[PDB]
């Protein structure tokens, strides 16, 4: 089991196409926002407690029931059908605010075409005030109210926050980003025109880039001075920030965003072209390789954060303290800006980031394009053109508030209220349904007869008490402690919390809506109604 | 206060070359632009080019792309402009318009006395 | 090379009167909300000093007698409390991209 060769071969054949923004972009930002080091242990314990069991359960359901992400509940719970609509709303919100990162990255890619790097050019090229280009080439100490050139670039070109005084007053629309998101939507529309991808060819050509570019970025960050301060801060247990800090919510959000469960994507990817093919192992190796890639990304971010903090002679956890999604772009710009072939590496990294984000967002709409096929196979299954275009237009019209000058004022709100309580409560509802409403012993018998090997005893005790209690505790800690958002020199008002709670409620209130709508259809007393509705209908 | 001095009067020589010294003091030298405008006697004004101290960028208008060069020097905090092929109508004065610190984009009054050539 | 020429050519000096100067920038549009335009003042035998920058703010060491407004293409200048001591020539400069070029200029004389 150690250095036998088969394990390293299986990991080498899996590290190529097992990386998403949930572990290269979402993990470093969350880990650095709540303090590095003090997040790794809660993240990994919450993972090993309630991320692998739910992943395996969703995979087993998708492989056994052979139904979509919504039609699978017809055989599980006729009442718990609104969870499909909740998953659809969550995926719509994601595709609304997740494509803005791709828009920014593609604008960076377009701007990187010039032989001269605009990152190291804040000498009033277009307009930039109060910037310091030379870090150590001038032998001048860092002054008060000084920002990095890459920070000024990200704050004044791709996301013009100076036009909007705050979230209450959003500016106009940026045409340079509107055309970018339009091109991105045109590209994503020409890739889901068929909807079949299980043995494609593009997967290899998009997986061959990370295995090399991540390694070259890692060695570049390793051969960079001052990185010793960042590595020590990344491996700090920091037990003081674990007792009663309530950081487990962000850990669970990162886990459910990087692994896949909670968004209705494992069911779609499991209910096709697979039945009894090496179960109980593929999920584990996928989780392991995802955690490994996440740790590699965190390390390659922190080894550059260490240099950025050493070149300023200030604390590591203070350089980017009021920064949201700006942590990744500024870090990558400052890391690539110190390389011989900086422009080529920059354009290659931006292109691979674009194709990785595209391959990641291909899975978001995949679970919603096939959800209506297994639910309405008589009206939507014959068109295949009047539904994908409709959902693309709806996403374009729903992703316009995140394209204004106050971009980060909306992305930061949807980064902790659209997937924080929503995905968590959806996973909790699904787990408690599969546990109590359907029966643990029944599902155990099904997986035993479809696999030939009953799961371990540790897995049976998980889905009954481990995951539901932990998710309930996380939800209670979130409700009894409203977060405090704070961008660069900005504080969110009191109505922002109400807006976030309303956003995190519309994606969940549909389940009680369907619950109240289901009982008023069938006649009879309440007891007979629940008795006849709990039991699934004939397949 | 930011001091700014220039060279003295010179003579126009056909086909020869001249150098105009312009040293800044009392401000961040290699952090802002350094324009070079031309003021004909009695006539209007015109732009020649700009250079950032530090060999970063070197732009021009289009009518003096080859007849006027720009050279920076971060050591002595001076900026030179070596002319070439002086003509009869080029007899005018030149200033050192220090550009603003970015977003504003103006000249913060630091205009030299001007070097006249005849 | 975005050319920019002023429409007026010469005005008259009068105590307490309105006089505006316009700048033709039809082939120009605001870039990042800040009007990349400047206003200078050149007296006979004196280097031009800053008068008004960004067409909205007041220059360094300039009295409140001068004030400018406008956005986009047309820009004006309010010099209502004008006296004999302001008998200089004013220009117009735009700073959008690499197109820095001055204007024709306007003089005042009674
Ligand atoms: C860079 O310097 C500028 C001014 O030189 C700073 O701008 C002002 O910042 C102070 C507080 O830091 C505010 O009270 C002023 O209102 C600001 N001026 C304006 C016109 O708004 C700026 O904060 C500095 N730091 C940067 C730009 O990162
Ligand atoms: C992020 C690290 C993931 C490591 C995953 C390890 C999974 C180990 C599962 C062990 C299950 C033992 C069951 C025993 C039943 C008797
Ligand atoms: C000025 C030329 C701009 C060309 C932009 C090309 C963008 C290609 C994006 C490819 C994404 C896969
Ligand atoms: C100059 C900033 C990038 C502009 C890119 C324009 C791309 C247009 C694509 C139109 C697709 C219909
Ligand atoms: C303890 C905080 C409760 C906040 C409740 C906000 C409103 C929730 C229902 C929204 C229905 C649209
Ligand atoms: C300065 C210490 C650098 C340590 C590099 C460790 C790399 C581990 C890659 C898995
Ligand atoms: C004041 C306008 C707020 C819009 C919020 C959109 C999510
Ligand atoms: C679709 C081809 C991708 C090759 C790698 C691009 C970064
Ligand atoms: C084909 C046009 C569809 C428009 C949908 C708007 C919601
Ligand atoms: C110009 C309108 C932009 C979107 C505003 C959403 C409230
Ligand atoms: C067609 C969708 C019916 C259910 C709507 C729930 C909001
Ligand atoms: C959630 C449903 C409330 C009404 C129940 C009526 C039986
Ligand atoms: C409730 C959404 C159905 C697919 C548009």
């Amino acid at each position: 089991r150690e250095t036998w060769g088969k394990k390293v071969d299986f990991l080498l054949s899996v590290i190529g196409y097992a990386v998403d923004l949930g572990n290269v972009w979402r993990f470093p930002y969350i880990c650095y926002q709540n303090g590095g080091g003090a997040f790794l242990l809660p993240y990994t314990i919450m993972a090993i407690f309630g991320g692998i069991p739910l992943f395996y359960m969703e995979l087993a359901l998708g492989q056994y029931h052979r139904n979509g992400c919504i039609s699978i509940w017809r055989k599980i719970c006729p009442i718990f059908k609104g969870i499909g609509y909740a998953i659809c709303i969550i995926a719509f919100y994601i595709a609304s605010y997740y494509n803005t990162i791709m828009a920014w990255a593609l604008y960076y890619l377009i701007s990187s075409f010039t032989d001269q790097l605009p990152w190291t050019s804040c000498k009033n090229s277009w307009n930039t005030g109060n910037c310091t280009n030379y870090f150590s080439e001038d032998n001048i100490t860092w002054t008060l109210h000084s920002t990095s050139p890459a920070e000024e670039f990200y704050t004044r070109h791709v996301l013009q926050i100076h036009r909007s005084k705050g979230l209450q007053d959003l500016g106009g629309i940026s045409w340079q980003l509107a055309l970018c998101i339009m091109l991105i939507f045109t590209v994503i529309y020409f890739s889901i025109w068929k909807g079949v991808k299980t043995s494609g060819k593009v997967v290899w050509v998009t997986a061959t880039f990370p295995y090399i570019i991540l390694s070259v970025l890692l060695v570049r960050g390793a051969t960079l001075p001052g990185a010793w301060r960042g590595v020590l801060f990344y491996l700090k247990p920091n037990w003081q920030k674990l007792l009663e800090t309530g950081v487990w919510i962000d850990a669970a959000a990162q886990i459910f965003f990087s692994l896949g469960p909670g968004f209705g994507v494992l069911l779609a990817f499991a209910s096709y072209n697979k039945f009894n093919n090496n179960c109980y192992q593929d999920a584990l190796v996928t989780s392991v390789v995802n955690c490994m890639t996440s740790f590699v990304s965190g390390f390659v971010i922190f080894t550059v954060l260490g240099y950025m903090a050493e070149m300023r002679n200030e604390d590591v956890s203070e350089v980017a303290k009021d920064a949201g999604p700006s942590l990744l772009f500024i870090t990558y710009a400052e890391a690539i800006a110190n390389m011989p072939a900086s422009t080529f590496f920059a354009i290659i990294f931006f292109l691979m980031l674009i194709t990785l984000g595209l391959d990641s967002t291909f899975a978001g709409l995949e679970g919603v394009i096939t959800a209506v096929l297994d639910e309405f196979p008589h009206v939507w299954a014959k068109r295949r053109e009047r539904f994908v275009l409709a959902v693309v237009i709806t996403c374009f019209f729903g992703s316009l508030v995140t394209l204004t000058f106050g971009g980060a004022y909306v992305v930061k709100l949807l980064e902790e209220y659209a997937t924080g309580p929503a995905v968590l409560t959806v996973a909790l509802i699904e787990a408690v349904a599969v546990s109590w409403f359907y029966g643990i012993t029944q599902f155990c018998r099904d997986v035993k007869e479809m696999l030939g090997f009953s799961p371990g005893w540790f897995w049976r005790i998980c889905w009954v008490a481990i995951s539901p209690l932990f998710l309930l505790f996380i939800i209670c800690s979130f409700l009894m402690s409203p977060p405090q958002l704070r961008l660069f020199q900005y504080n969110y008002p009191y109505w922002s919390i109400i807006l976030g709670y309303c956003i995190g409620t519309s994606s969940f209130i549909c389940i009680p809506t369907y619950i109240a709508y289901r009982l008023i259809i069938t006649p009879g007393t309440f007891k007979e109604r629940i008795i006849k509705s709990i039991t699934p209908e004939t397949p | 206060q930011v001091q700014l001095q220039q060279s003295g009067p010179e003579l126009v020589k056909l086909g020869a070359s001249v150098r105009i010294s312009c040293k800044a003091s009392g401000y961040r030298f290699s952090y802002s632009w350094m324009n070079w405008v031309k003021q004909r006697p009695g006539k209007g004004l015109e732009w020649i080019g700009r250079i950032y101290p530090g060999d970063g960028d070197t732009k021009y208008s289009g009518k003096f792309k080859g007849k006027a060069t720009l050279t920076a020097d971060k050591s002595s905090s001076t900026v030179y402009m070596q002319l070439s092929s002086l003509t009869s109508e080029d007899s005018a004065v030149y200033f050192c318009a220090r550009s603003a610190y970015g977003s504003e984009g103006f000249a913060m009054d630091y205009w030299g006395q001007g070097t006249s050539v005849t | 090379d975005i050319v920019l020429t002023q429409s007026p050519a010469s005005l008259a000096v009068s105590l307490g009167q309105r006089a505006t100067i316009s700048c033709r920038a039809s082939e120009s549009v605001d870039n990042y909300g800040i009007s990349f335009l400047n206003w200078f003042q050149q007296k006979p035998g004196q280097p031009p000093k800053l008068l008004i920058y960004a067409a909205s703010n007041q220059g360094s060491g300039v009295p409140a007698r001068f004030s400018g407004s406008g956005s986009g293409t047309y820009f004006s200048l309010n010099i209502h409390p004008m006296e004999e001591d302001d008998t200089a020539v004013y220009f117009c400069q735009q700073t959008k991209g690499v197109s820095w070029t001055f204007g024709g200029g306007t003089k005042v004389e009674i």
